[PDB]
RNA sequence: UUGUGCGCCGAUAAUGUAGCGGGGCUCAAGCACACCGCCGAAGCCGCGGCAGCCAACGUGUUGGCUGGGUAGGGGAGCGUCCUGCAUCCGGUGAAGCCGCCGAGUGAUCGAGUGGUGGAGGGUGUGGGAGUGAGAAUGCAGGCAUGAGUAGCGAUUAGGCAAGU
RNA sequence: GGGGAUAAGCUCCGUGCGUCGAGAGGGAAACAGCCCAGAUCGCCGGCUAAGGCCCCUAAGCGUGUGCUAAGUGGAAAAGGAU
RNA sequence: UCAAACUCCGUGAUAGCUGGUUCUCCCCGAAAUGCAUUUAGGUGCAGCGUCGCAUGUUUCUUGCCGGAGGUAGAGCUACUGG
RNA sequence: GGAGGGGAGUGAAAGAGUACCUGAAACCGUGCGCUUACAAUCCGUCAGAGCCCUCGACGUGUCGUGGGGUGAUGGCGUGCCU
C-alpha cells in the first residue's frame, strides 16, 4: 500500500531514535606487560594470542 | 523593464513568519501555512476581545454571590437592593472588595437587607 | 487588576456531610459545589481550591420513585454485547460507595481538573472515617431565602 | 483607606500613589484634576449615598499621555474573498492619585 | 423514519417556536 | 350520562445505554394561572480615536445622520525597476542579508541603531512599466515524509592454509 | 393552490412576506434558511430581547393556590378501560 | 501506438468547455425573474446595481372621499349539471 | 594508507583555499532555559499559576504605568482556494 500523509516530526524523529546502538561490555586485559581493554568475549583468546590488537 | 519580484515578497514573508515565533510545527516555518493560522488567529483574538467582557462579568458575578451566600443573601436581592438603594458600586469592584475586605461587603449586604421591600414578592 | 490566586493562597478544609435519608440529588450536587469551590470567593475556574469531603451513612441513601428498581445503571466493557447493566438496588447491595460517586462524578466537570478533583472526594458505607485528625466540620445541607 | 472613583464609563479602585491608566482626558502632563466618587472608605466604615459622594472628590495628577497596545485586526471570511486589515492603539492618559 | 421523525418533532421546541428549516 | 386538565394500554429492530443534551429529579429540579427579581448578544447607552454625506460658520473647526457585504461600479494610496531635472550620504564602509528597538488606520516603514559584507545608492517632482503569486493534475533546481524499510537480478554450492 | 396517494428534505406558480445567498454574534445539545438582532475600532463599564436560573452552565433546590404517580415530563394512531 | 502512422509547417488551430489570474484601504451594492432562441448549463433586450449630469419630493407611509372586480364564504322553486 | 584537517605562512581579510565574490529559505544537526509519560489536541486564541532572562527605582533582597521566552490549567473555536 501507499502512505496518506506526511508523517511528521515528533513520530518521524521519535521512532527514528529507537534506531540506536549499544556499546559492547568491555573489559581489560593484561596484554604482555601492558594493558588495552576488550570485550568479555574475546578474553581467553587475547590472553592465548589470536585477537589482532591495533 | 524587467522587474526582478525578490524584495516585494521577500517582506510580508518576514512580516508573518516573525508573527508566528511560537507556533508548533508548518505554522512557524512556512509562509503558506502561516498565513492561514494568522488568519485564524487575528479572527480568533477579536472574537475574545469581545466576549472577555462576559468571561470576567461571570467570574465577579460567581465570587460576589458565593460571598452573599456565606453571608445569606442571594446575589438577585443583593442587586435589586443596591439599585434600589443608588448604590453605584460595579461588579468587577464588589467582587475586589469580596476578595480583600468582606467586612465592608457586609456592610452593603445590610444595606441592601434594610432597602429591599418588606414582602418581596407582592404585586408591586 | 482583577485578583488571581497564586500559589501560596490556598487554605483546605475538609467537610463531612451525613447521608441519613437524605436526597441523593440534593447531596451530590452540595458536594459538587464544595468541590469545586462556589461557596469561597477566591473562586477561579483554572485553579482547584474547594474542600475535602467525607460522606457517610451512604448505605443510608433513599431515592423516589421506583428508581430502586426500574432504574438501570450500564456499562460496555468495548467488546461486542458487552454492555452489561445493574439496577440500583442490586448496586447497594453489592457496594452502596459506586452510586453515590458515579453521581457526583456526573456533577463536574470530566476534563483534568474534575479527575485532579475527585481525589478530594472520600466515601464511606458506614458512619464512620479515618480522617479524625483533620476534625471535619459537619456540613448541614440548607437553603438561603431571598 | 481607599475609595472608588468614577471616570471613562468606568470604575477604578485608587489609593494615594496608585498610577492608573484611563482614557484622554483633556490636561497637560503634570496638570491636576478632579474626579467624581462612588464609594470610600475610611478604615472599617463606609461613605455610600451620593450627596456625601458628591461632597467628596478625588484629586490626580496628570502623569503622562500615553498609547496603549497595537491591535491588529483581519477580518475574513472564507470562499469569498474578503479580508479587512486594520489596527488600533487607544490613546490613555496616566493619572496618579495625590490625595482624597 | 426515525431520523426523520426525530427532526419534525425536535422543531416543537421552544426556542423554535413551532418552525425549521427543511423540517 | 355531558364537557373538561393532566394520565394508562395499544407501542413495536438490528455496533452500545440511546425518543431529557448528561448527571439526576415527584422531600419536583415536571404541567398550568398569576407575582417577584435576575443572568443574557458584537443589540441600546456610557468614555474615547478614525471615516463618508449634508448643513452651519470661518480662512477647516463644530454638529446631526451614517459606516456587514460576495458578483460588481466608482474613489484614494504603499511598494519594485529604469529614467529627466535639483540636491544628499558613500572604502572615515552603500546595497544585500541576520537582527534588536520602535512607528504607521493598512499595503508597509525606519536619514534608528548592532553583526556580516565589500561599491553604489536616497530624497522631491514628473515620465514609462516585462510593475506585486498561494493554488493552473503549473515549469526549472534543491531537500524532506515513506525509510535507514523493500530490495541487492534465479532454479550450480562453496570451503581451509599460506600470500602480498 | 395545481400534479402526486390531498406522500416526499418531491416538483411547479403566486406574495412592498421573510431570511440564506452576499450576514457575523446569542438561543435552539451539535445544526446555511427557525426565534432575537443587522458587527466603525478599543474598555478587566451599565441596562435589556429570544431564551433560561438543582450541578455540569453565570442566574431562583424563588412566592401562592391546585393537578400529575405515569419517570408522564423527555414521539405517536383507530380503538379499549370502574 | 493504426476505424487511416510519424515529423516539420499552416499554427500561438478552435473549443457555448474545465482550471488559473498576484498589493492595500474608502463609499454604495445586487440577482437567480419576463419575452424570444437549432434554445434550455450559453446569449440578446427589459428587470434589480452603481458613476455623472438634469428634474426637485414627484417615490414611500398613515388617515378621509370616489371606482371596477365575482376570490373565500354562502345559496340554489335565482340558471347549467349531480 | 590516502582523502581531509590542525598549527606556521602568504595576503588588507583564508567569516577569499583552486568544492573558492556575497552566501537567504526549505532542509540537517550540537549546546543553554522552560515544558512534556492519567491523557482525546484544524494544533490555535482570551484569562493565567509557576520558573528563567532583562531595564529601572530601591536596598543586605525588592516591586514596577514594565517588556520579552516557555507556558500548567479553564472557557471559545468545523483547514485555504475554485
Amino acid at each position: 500500500a501507499v502512505p496518506k500523509r506526511r508523517m511528521s516530526r515528533a513520530n518521524t524523529r521519535s521512532r527514528r531514535a529507537q534506531w540506536k546502538a549499544e556499546a559492547p561490555g568491555l573489559v581489560t586485559v593484561s596484554v604482555a606487560g601492558q594493558q588495552r581493554k576488550v570485550p568479555r568475549r574475546l578474553l581467553k583468546a587475547a590472553r592465548l594470542g589470536l585477537v589482532d590488537l591495533d | 523593464a524587467r522587474v526582478k519580484r525578490a524584495l516585494n515578497a521577500q517582506k510580508k514573508r518576514r512580516t508573518v513568519l516573525k508573527a508566528s515565533k511560537g507556533y508548533r510545527g508548518q505554522r512557524s516555518r512556512l509562509y503558506r501555512k502561516a498565513k492561514e493560522q494568522q488568519l485564524h488567529s487575528l479572527t480568533y483574538a477579536y472574537r475574545d476581545r469581545r466576549a472577555r467582557k462576559g468571561e470576567f462579568r461571570k467570574l465577579w458575578i460567581s465570587r460576589i454571590n458565593a460571598a452573599a451566600r456565606a453571608n445569606d443573601i442571594t446575589y438577585n436581592r443583593l442587586i435589586q437592593g443596591l439599585k434600589a438603594a443608588g448604590v453605584e458600586v460595579d461588579r468587577k469592584n464588589l467582587a475586589e472588595l469580596a476578595v480583600s475586605d468582606p467586612a465592608a461587603f457586609t456592610a452593603l449586604v445590610d444595606v441592601a437587607r434594610a432597602a429591599l421591600p418588606e414582602d418581596v414578592n407582592a404585586p408591586s | 487588576p482583577t485578583y488571581t490566586p497564586k500559589a501560596g493562597d490556598t487554605t483546605r478544609s475538609w467537610y463531612v456531610i451525613d447521608a441519613s435519608d437524605v436526597v441523593l440529588g440534593r447531596l451530590a450536587s452540595a458536594a459538587a459545589t464544595l468541590l469545586r469551590g462556589k461557596h469561597k470567593p477566591t473562586f477561579t475556574p483554572n485553579v482547584d481550591g474547594g474542600d475535602f469531603v467525607i460522606v457517610i451513612n451512604a448505605d443510608k441513601i433513599a431515592v423516589s420513585g421506583d428508581k430502586l428498581t426500574k432504574k438501570f445503571a450500564y456499562r460496555h466493557s468495548g467488546y461486542p454485547g458487552g454492555l452489561r447493566k445493574r439496577t440500583i438496588g442490586e448496586l447497594l447491595e453489592k457496594h452502596p460507595t459506586r452510586v453515590v460517586e458515579n453521581a457526583i462524578i456526573g456533577m463536574l466537570p470530566h476534563n483534568k481538573l474534575g479527575r485532579q478533583i475527585q481525589k478530594k472526594l472520600k466515601v464511606y458505607a458506614g458512619p464512620d472515617h479515618p480522617h479524625a485528625a483533620q476534625q471535619p466540620i459537619p456540613f448541614e445541607i440548607k437553603q438561603v431565602a431571598q | 483607606t481607599y475609595a472608588i472613583v468614577k471616570t471613562g464609563g468606568k470604575q477604578y479602585k485608587v489609593a494615594a500613589g496608585d498610577v492608573v491608566k484611563v482614557e484622554k482626558l483633556d490636561s497637560e502632563p503634570g496638570a491636576s484634576v478632579s474626579l467624581p466618587v462612588a464609594l470610600v472608605v475610611d478604615g472599617a466604615n463606609v461613605t455610600s449615598k451620593a450627596d456625601d459622594l458628591a461632597k467628596v472628590a478625588v484629586t490626580a495628577e496628570v502623569l503622562e499621555h500615553t498609547k496603549g497596545p497595537k491591535i491588529r485586526i483581519h477580518k475574513f471570511k472564507n470562499k469569498t474573498g474578503y479580508h479587512k486589515r486594520q489596527g488600533h492603539r487607544q490613546q490613555l492618559t496616566v493619572l496618579k492619585v495625590t490625595g482624597i | 423514519a426515525k431520523r426523520g421523525r426525530k427532526k419534525r418533532d425536535r422543531k416543537h421546541s421552544k426556542a423554535n417556536h413551532g418552525k425549521r428549516p427543511n423540517a
